[PDB]
Parts: C-alpha cells; sequence; structure tokens
RNA sequence: CGGCCCGAGGCGGCGGGGGCGACGGGCGGAACUUAAGCAUAUCAGUACGCCCCGGAGGAGAAACCAACCGGGAUUCCCCG
C-alpha cells in the first residue's frame, strides 16, 4: 500500500495513448459540418442486431474456400455504387468509422437521389465478419428468397421511420462544453 | 620511457630486429654489388615516429 | 619426400588426428635441435598435408548433409560476385504482360527476300 | 495502482534459431600442445637456472597466459609443474619461466628433452 | 461508374465546410508525430492508384513533414565578400520544390528501398506533409511481377538522388519540349559542353 | 469477452552501408583575369566542396516544329 488515494488520474501515459485521446476530445469540443455529423449517428442496436440476423442467412463461404481447391450481399465501394447507379440495391449498409472519410461522404446523398434506403451501422469490423473479411465500408441486399420478405418488408418499414435525411443536412454537430458534459 | 604501451612496444620491436646488413651469401647467391642496406638507421641521427 | 597426399585418402578420421599429433610433436623436438636440418624442411609440409586432408573430407561430409535443403551454409553456396547475386534472372527479365504477350504471338517473325 | 509511472508491458522474449548453421566447420587456432611452445633458450646462465631452482626456461606464442602455459607443459613434457613466471622481450617474444614440482628433477626432464 | 470519380470531384473542393473540417483533423495530428513515419495505409487510396500504388506486398507509404519559406545562405556572421553582385544572403528561393526536398529526405533514411512517387496531404504556416511511395525490390511478389519489375533492375538505385522523378524532373524543366527547352534536353551540362567544343578534324 | 483500428518487445529469411585522379547524373558555388580605371557585364552556369549510379549514363514515342504542292519519339556527326 503504496498510496492511500487512487492514482490512475495522474499517469503520464505513451504519446500514442494521448494523442487518441485528444483527437476524441476536439470531435466534442468543435463544430462539425452536417455531412460530416450524419457518421456520429448509427443506427440503433435492436435494429441493427437484427439486420446483422438476416444478413448472416446471405454470408458467402467461408472454409469451404480451402475445400473447393445462391444468393449472397455485395460488398466493396467500387461494386456498390455501380448498383445503387442502376437502381439493383434494396438496402445499403454505411460504416460509421472508415478512416479515410472521403471514401463514403457522398454515399448517402446517392442513395437518396436514386431511391435507395441506407442505414450508418457501428463499426465497419462487424461488417467485414458478414463476408469473412478483415473489414469493410459498406454491404447491400440485393435480392431475398421469400421466405424473408416477410422480414426484410418490415424491416425497410423500421429504416423509413429512422433514418431522416432531410434533418440529417440540418443539424451540425460537436459544440460541447467541459462543465456542460460533466 | 620506462612507462610504454604494449601496441607501441611491438612496433619498435620491429624496427630493431630488421635493422641489419645484407648477409654475405646473399650477396653471392643474388650476385650483388651495391652491399649497404639503406633502410638501416642509427639511434644517434633517427626520428623513428613510433 | 615425405607423406604422399593421395596414400592419407582412404584413412579414417581418426587414423589421421593420430598421425597428425606426431607430426606436431616432431616439430617441437626438432625446433629443439635447432635451437640447442633437412628432415625439419620435409615435417613443416607433412603437417599440411594431413591437415590438406582432414579439411577435404569434412567438407565433402558436410555438403552432403545439406544437399536437399532450402537454406545452405554461406560456404557452400555458388561461387559469384556480389553483383551477380544481386542480378535479375533471365526468366524474370524476359517477362511480359498478358496483353503484351498475346499481341506477340499474333504477327510471328517471317524471314523474305526483296529484289531490285 | 500503487505507481503513478507507466512501463513498458512484460513479454515474452524468445532464445535464438538459426535455419543454417553460420560454422558448419569448427576449425583450430593458434593454441594447442607442441604449438604453443617453441623452443628452449640455452645459455650458460640457463643451465645454473636447472641445477639449482629446479627451472626450465621456454619460448612460448605471445597469446598464452601463465594458466595455457602450466597445461601444455604438464600434458607434452609428462611432469608437474610448480610456478610460472612470464616476460614479452624487446623483441616481442615471449619468455616463460618454469618451476617444476619440488619433488621431480628437471635434469632428468631437461636431459630427456635434449637440452641436457 | 465506380466510386473514384466521386473521390476525385470532392477533392477540388477543398474550400467547403466538410473538407475544411477534415483537413483542420489532419493538421492537428501531423503536428504531434515525428517528421518521418511509416503510415499503415495510404490516407488517399485514389491519388495513390493514379501514381501507381497496389495494394500488394513489396508497395510501402511513409509521410514526410518539410519546412516553408525561403532560403539563407551558410555564411559566418552574414558576411559575402566578392563582388557586389553575390552580396545577398537572406530573400532567396531554393532551386527544387518542396515536394522534391521531401522525396530525398526519406531516400537518405531509407537507403536500400526504390522511391517511386509522391503526393501532398496537408498544409499549415510552417509545414507541409507530402507521402512517399516505395518498392521493396528483393521481394519475390515485386520480382516476378513484370509491371513493376523494372525498378528491380540496378539503374534505379536512388532515383531521387540523380533527379528522375517527378518533383525532380520539373527543377531540370523537362516537363516542357519546343522552343524554350532546346538547351536542355540530356542535360544542362550535356548541351553546354557539346556547344562549346572545338572539333579540329583531320582534313580541316 | 472477443473483433477491428492505432502502437510496443522479441524471433526467422532476405537486402542496405564502404572503395575509384576517367566518362555520366543531381546540388552548393568563387576569385584572379578582361573591360587598358571600376561597381552592371566578363572570367564561368568553370575551379573546388557534398551526394548518387552503370558498363555506359542521361534523354525519349509530341499539351513538337512549322506556315510548305509541309514534316513527324530520343541521341550523335556535318552545315550557319
Ligand atoms: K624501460
Ligand atoms: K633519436
Ligand atoms: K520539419
Ligand atoms: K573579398
Ligand atoms: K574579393
Ligand atoms: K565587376
Ligand atoms: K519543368
Ligand atoms: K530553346
Ligand atoms: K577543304
Ligand atoms: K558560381
Ligand atoms: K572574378
Ligand atoms: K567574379
Ligand atoms: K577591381
Ligand atoms: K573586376
Ligand atoms: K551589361
Ligand atoms: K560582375
Ligand atoms: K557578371
Ligand atoms: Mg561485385
Ligand atoms: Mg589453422
Ligand atoms: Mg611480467
Ligand atoms: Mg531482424
Ligand atoms: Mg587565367
Ligand atoms: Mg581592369
Ligand atoms: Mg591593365
Ligand atoms: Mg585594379
Ligand atoms: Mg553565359
Ligand atoms: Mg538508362
Amino acid at each position: 500500500s503504496k498510496c492511500d488515494f487512487d492514482l490512475t488520474p495522474f499517469v503520464r501515459w505513451p504519446r500514442q495513448v494521448r494523442i487518441q485521446r485528444q483527437k476524441a476530445v476536439l470531435q466534442r469540443r468543435l463544430k462539425v459540418p452536417p455531412t460530416v455529423n450524419q457518421f456520429m449517428n448509427p443506427i440503433s442496436r435492436n435494429l441493427t442486431n437484427e439486420i446483422f440476423n438476416l444478413a448472416r442467412k446471405y454470408s458467402p463461404e467461408s472454409k469451404e474456400e480451402h475445400k473447393a481447391r445462391k444468393l449472397v450481399i455485395a460488398s466493396g465501394i467500387r461494386r456498390i455504387t455501380s448498383l445503387v447507379e442502376s437502381k439493383r440495391a434494396k438496402l445499403v449498409l454505411i460504416a460509421n468509422d472508415v478512416d479515410p472519410l472521403e471514401l463514403v461522404l457522398w454515399l448517402p446523398t446517392l442513395c437518396h437521389k436514386m431511391g435507395v434506403p441506407y442505414a450508418i451501422v457501428r463499426t465497419k469490423g462487424d461488417l467485414g465478419k458478414l463476408v469473412h473479411l478483415k473489414k469493410t465500408t459498406s454491404v447491400c441486399f440485393t435480392d431475398v428468397n421469400p421466405e424473408d420478405k416477410p422480414t426484410f418488408d418490415k424491416i425497410l418499414a423500421a429504416v423509413a421511420h429512422e433514418v431522416d435525411y432531410a434533418k440529417a443536412m440540418k443539424t451540425y454537430g460537436g459544440g460541447v462544453r467541459r462543465e456542460d458534459e460533466a | 620511457t620506462a612507462n610504454k604501451t604494449l601496441s607501441r612496444k611491438l612496433r619498435l620491436a620491429k624496427k630493431t630486429k630488421t635493422n641489419k646488413n645484407i648477409p654475405r651469401w646473399v650477396i653471392a647467391k643474388d650476385h650483388l654489388k651495391k652491399t649497404w642496406n639503406y633502410k638501416r638507421h642509427h639511434w644517434r641521427r633517427s626520428h623513428l615516429k613510433l | 619426400p615425405g607423406l604422399k597426399a593421395k596414400d592419407l585418402v582412404g584413412l579414417s578420421q581418426e587414423d589421421l588426428q593420430r598421425k597428425l599429433a606426431d607430426l606436431k610433436r616432431e616439430l617441437l623436438s626438432l625446433r629443439t635441435m635447432k635451437a640447442t636440418i633437412a628432415r625439419f624442411r620435409v615435417c613443416k609440409k607433412d603437417v599440411a598435408r594431413v591437415l590438406t586432408v582432414i579439411n577435404q573430407k569434412a567438407r565433402d561430409e558436410a555438403r552432403a548433409a545439406f544437399e536437399g535443403a532450402e537454406h545452405i551454409p554461406k560456404t557452400f553456396r555458388p561461387r559469384l560476385t556480389h553483383a551477380m547475386r544481386c542480378q535479375l534472372t533471365e526468366k524474370q527479365k524476359r517477362l511480359l504482360p498478358s496483353k503484351l504477350m498475346k499481341r506477340k504471338l499474333q504477327f510471328p517473325k517471317l524471314k523474305y527476300a526483296v529484289k531490285v | 495502482r500503487t505507481n503513478v509511472h507507466f512501463f513498458r508491458p512484460k513479454t515474452l522474449v524468445h532464445k535464438k534459431a538459426p535455419l543454417y548453421p553460420r560454422n558448419p566447420i569448427k576449425k583450430g587456432s593458434w593454441d594447442d600442445p607442441c604449438d604453443l611452445l617453441r623452443y628452449p633458450i640455452k645459455t650458460d646462465e640457463n643451465t645454473t637456472q636447472i641445477e639449482k631452482n629446479n627451472t626450465i626456461v621456454f619460448i612460448v606464442d605471445r597469446r598464452a597466459s601463465k594458466p595455457e602455459i602450466r597445461k601444455a607443459f604438464e600434458t607434452v613434457f609428462e611432469t608437474k609443474v610448480a610456478r610460472v613466471n612470464t616476460l614479452i622481450t624487446p623483441l616481442g617474444l615471449k619468455k616463460a619461466f618454469i618451476r617444476l614440482a619440488p619433488d621431480v628433477q628437471a635434469m632428468d626432464v631437461a636431459s630427456k628433452m635434449g637440452l641436457a | 461508374m465506380g466510386a473514384y470519380k466521386y473521390v476525385q470531384e470532392l477533392w477540388r473542393k477543398k474550400q467547403s465546410e466538410a473538407l475544411h473540417y477534415l483537413f483542420r483533423l489532419r493538421t492537428w495530428e501531423y503536428r504531434q508525430l515525428n517528421a518521418i513515419k511509416r503510415c499503415s495505409h495510404p490516407t488517399r487510396p485514389e491519388k495513390a492508384r493514379r501514381l501507381g500504388y497496389k495494394a500488394k506486398r513489396g508497395y510501402v507509404v511513409y509521410r514526410v513533414r518539410v519546412r516553408r519559406g525561403g532560403r539563407k545562405r551558410q555564411c559566418v556572421h552574414g558576411i559575402s565578400y566578392g563582388k557586389p553582385r553575390n552580396i545577398g544572403i537572406v530573400g532567396l528561393k531554393p532551386s527544387r520544390s518542396l515536394r522534391a526536398l521531401a522525396e530525398q529526405k526519406v531516400g537518405r533514411r531509407l537507403p536500400s528501398l526504390r522511391v517511386l512517387n509522391s503526393y501532398w496531404v496537408a498544409q499549415d504556416g510552417s509545414y507541409k506533409w507530402y507521402e512517399v511511395i516505395l518498392i521493396d525490390p528483393f521481394h519475390p511478389w515485386i520480382r516476378n511481377d513484370p509491371k513493376i519489375n523494372w525498378i528491380c533492375n540496378p539503374v534505379m538505385k536512388r532515383r531521387e538522388c540523380r533527379g528522375l522523378t517527378s518533383a525532380g524532373r520539373k527543377a531540370r524543366g523537362l516537363h516542357n519540349k519546343g522552343i524554350g527547352a532546346m538547351k536542355l534536353r540530356p542535360s544542362k551540362r550535356a548541351a553546354w559542353k557539346r556547344n562549346h567544343t572545338r572539333s579540329l578534324r583531320r582534313y580541316r
């Protein structure tokens, strides 16, 4: 018992740890434009979980691919975008933490114009687990088998009530004071 | 000096050992007329910088 | 005179290690007699004949201990300069892209003669 | 938390494991008995050294220490050393003063060697 | 069409609110790091492919920070001697651009790699940041690939030291052809030596 | 508790470093001298200093020249 109180608040952390913590503070503090702010407000957890359950039944081959010496979801930004551009995507799922953010900043605008519903979902890492890759920016449903439209048509309804594009482009983010946040 | 490093002792030791005349049988063997080894040195007039 | 290198070929390692022990000891005797004569010349090079063979039998043994390994000791690697070890292979230098190749099979090389 | 400082976490450390040997053949060096000893120095001053004081004077390779000299002399001349003094002469050679055990006659040992 | 047509269009609006925010977060971060730093992946994937990057084993990316402004001569006490045309000390300009200086700094730090190309990522009042593409030329994926294994041949060592990259080419004047460029094509030194030669023929 | 992201220590295989009185590429860069003085000019985009290759190097398949009853990537030679 060297110290009677707790010393953790006063540790001098390594440089790499301090920079990523201060980066997270700077985005609560500054004034975030709406096109960037929309990636800070993903879909809720309940609706995300019950899309991930639908999606893992259109999941590609995992570990038969060494044993190979179906309707499936699509992955990747190059292929997704040409499907929205030809009106074949029925749902796009966009990740929330794409590090170069300009790869997808324009993509909700495109889906809106072309008439495709979309949803921002947390952690690109999770989407990669849906297609047996490490990470991915986006996935898309192109069609489903008939037993699943009693859920796909209902999931589109919950998406429509929850993702609002008009207020997405009008609201700024950030601007949080220290004493205010607590 | 009476207090010298082994590295300076060894280089001084080699100048002492090679400070010699041509052997006389070498003068007969190689048929020489120059008989003085002009790489010799003498302690009074030398400046070995070793 | 003295030992032939051919007549130690065929001798075992023990019969060569044991033969080297006497040669070393004999040069001690002959250096002691010198400082206190034709043989002493031949003995110095008998020692070199044997060590030549002990090393030549040991290199041929080890160079088969590694004959089929991926990584070989650097003493047993080919004899090349530093620049040669770093050059591209002729196959690597002759590789062409797929589209570029499929156009060289079209339009081959032809012999022809023109007239005045 | 007791200490206020952050130190590097403790992580596994491996031992080395080269895929090929860097020295596939074990070669000899300068040191071995009958090569470390060169010859004895024979003078009337040095003969007195043997008849009384039971001591033999030798020239040896400069890289040899007193413990290597004791062992070499004991294995080559099959006797018992007691104490070894050494110096490097103004010409660069190493001289060893080798005193035999109080129950050995260096006359008996110098004679068999030829020193007398 | 594909996605990189939108990304290129976006990067032509650097004054917009969106890119003004993202350019602000990047300069704060790069100010917290060292001058030469290895990156996991390119910060601009579409520009990286435009200049020749490929997501394969053997391609690497480093970020380089260089300082802004003009040049000061190395003269003790600020004294040039000699003729008055040669007296100036401050207010001079470097002969090579800052993009070329970035490539040369990282070539000196990493002399066992081959520099390929570079591009802009950020700037503020004191610094500009560039990213440099480098190839490891002894990797088997690099050597056995006809698209890139031109750089595995030894006339490609330390290219940025000899002025052979794109930014180094511009300072030598080589982005031009025709009138205004006739005295530089092999080299400035080579054209001078050719134009000033006395050729004394046998049947003069 | 796992994933992804951003880092740390170790281990294995492979590569780098230095060397040359020429030719070649990239930088920094004089003064003597001439002007019958001397500041711009000239000497000279030279001496010399630093870095980097090869058996050659550099350059190169037009954001070219032209003004014609037109030529057609680069280098080198003759010519003004
Ligand atoms: K002394
Ligand atoms: K003297
Ligand atoms: K800097
Ligand atoms: K002056
Ligand atoms: K002057
Ligand atoms: K002048
Ligand atoms: K140019
Ligand atoms: K011109
Ligand atoms: K003529
Ligand atoms: K100059
Ligand atoms: K001058
Ligand atoms: K001058
Ligand atoms: K003057
Ligand atoms: K003058
Ligand atoms: K003038
Ligand atoms: K002048
Ligand atoms: K001038
Ligand atoms: Mg070589
Ligand atoms: Mg040996
Ligand atoms: Mg002593
Ligand atoms: Mg290592
Ligand atoms: Mg002159
Ligand atoms: Mg004058
Ligand atoms: Mg005058
Ligand atoms: Mg004057
Ligand atoms: Mg001029
Ligand atoms: Mg070339």
